């Protein structure tokens, strides 16, 4: 039926609390809902969090707290630990159906941050014969795994092409990633300077070549 | 003792129709209502339907209804869902929860895709562009272009050189599969020592190296 609104994503450190909102559109959210949260560790590993818009344990922490707020259910998190970063679903009831939230994208900064290392590989020979010339770039080592990647080609800013990639974790539990820049042969032979600058935060971390 | 054991990931072409296996241990297969939701790429969680062991009787998302079937296998205690004339948006991961005051324990997901061709795919060399060895370590990669299905399998110098290697998400480009793979190795091994990669294409029975040469 309605609309169950969630934060998109959210973000926290070890020892402090968090708080996760679930909107029901039809209005006040009540018992007839029976509220649920739901847990999605990132390895598409999904458990219960909360149900009943009270009941805590399968044997869920003490710091994982649900609630009814007067529109919406609230999913307090009071000493946010690493292991609580993953993706948290709500659940409401109207009747003969179930409606999830967008889910709340939580991570947990248990690690320094790390700055990624970007290295720009233009269109291979084999390839270029296929009239096509892929440019890629990679980014490795990064904490928080948050980046946004940006072309221009001879200064010009693209706005084509551009396949980025979601951060995948690496066995340091830093993150990497790549993007990628396609285009045909003759647009490749056609200008002089290719530049991939990656965004983690406020710094972005430019990679040229100038081919010819 | 309580396992939701779901049917193996699944691969069909539209208009198919697929049926996913979820066995359960560890409780009471009577006391409790079995969920089939749907996890599509991006657009999340969704509830398909649900039946009640307890009833007898299955309840469905109108949207889902003519789509999606759910049917309990008591003997074994299996719960089914079948999904008849599959289409492109019919592709994700389907999950069966059991019930309680909530959606406590999970199945470990079922994947469906439905879709086009098989390719294998076409790799191609990354080498330095006339740079060097800045930390006297050098980067080469492989592009693992254009293939399907997934997943690959990249190595380098069969495995050989493990340390170093970055082997990140497949990308869907030509509405088929790019991936990328990359190797860090002291600028003395490169290019006197040989440098390979070796991607591994399953579904295609391919094997491929693909040796880098400075350009
Ligand atoms: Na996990
Ligand atoms: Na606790
Ligand atoms: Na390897
Ligand atoms: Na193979
Ligand atoms: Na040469």
């Amino acid at each position: 039926q309605a609309v169950v609104t969630q934060e998109s994503a959210l973000t926290t450190s070890p020892g402090e609390t968090v708080t996760l909102t679930c909107r029901s559109s039809t209005g006040t959210i009540t018992s007839d809902n029976y509220a649920n949260w739901v847990q999605e560790k990132p390895d598409h590993l999904f458990s219960g969090l909360i149900g009943v818009n009270n009941a805590r344990p399968p044997g869920v922490p003490a710091r994982f707290s649900g609630s009814l707020t007067g529109d919406k259910a609230v999913l307090t998190i009071t000493g946010a630990q690493t292991e609580d970063e993953a993706i948290y679903f709500c659940a409401l009831w109207y009747s003969n159906h179930w409606v999830f939230g967008g889910g709340t994208k939580l991570t947990v900064l248990g690690q320094p941050k790390s700055s990624p290392s970007v290295t720009l590989f233009p269109p291979s020979s084999e390839e270029l014969e296929t009239n096509k010339a892929t440019l890629v770039c990679t980014i490795t080592d990064f904490y928080p795994g948050v980046v946004t990647v940006d072309w221009k080609v001879d200064g010009t800013p693209v706005t084509q092409g551009m396949e980025t990639t979601q951060p995948s974790k690496q066995s340091n539990n830093k993150y990497m990633a790549s993007s990628y820049l396609t285009l045909t042969a003759r647009e490749w032979e056609r200008h002089s300077s290719y530049s991939c600058q990656v965004t983690h935060e406020g710094h972005t971390v430019e990679k040229s070549l100038s081919r010819a | 003792e309580v396992q939701l054991q779901q049917s193996g990931p699944e691969l069909v072409k539209p208009g198919a129709s697929v049926k996913v296996s979820c066995k359960a241990s560890g409780y009471s297969f009577t006391d409790y209502n079995m969920y089939w939701v749907k996890q599509n790429h991006g657009e999340s969680l969704e509830w398909i339907a649900y039946i009640d062991p307890s009833n007898g009787d299955t309840f469905y998302n109108q949207k889902f209804q003519g789509k999606a079937t759910v049917t309990l296998d008591k003997s074994s205690s299996t719960a089914f869902m079948h999904l008849n004339s599959l289409t492109s948006e019919d592709s994700a991961v389907y999950y069966c929860a059991r019930g309680g005051g909530l959606f406590a324990f999970w199945g470990q997901g079922t994947l469906v895709t439905v879709s086009a061709k098989t390719t294998p795919p076409s790799v191609y060399p990354l080498a330095p562009g006339s740079a060097a060895q800045t930390n006297s370590m050098v980067t080469l990669g492989c592009l693992v272009k254009g293939y399907f299905p997934e997943p690959v399998t990249v190595t380098w110098n069969s495995g050989s050189l493990s340390s170093g290697v970055h082997t990140f998400p497949a990308v869907l480009q030509s509405d088929l599969y790019t991936l990328s793979s990359s190797v860090t190795v002291p600028s003395s091994p490169r290019p006197s020592e040989t440098v390979t990669c070796n991607v591994a294409h399953p579904a295609s029975s391919t094997k491929v190296d693909k040796k880098i040469v400075p350009r």
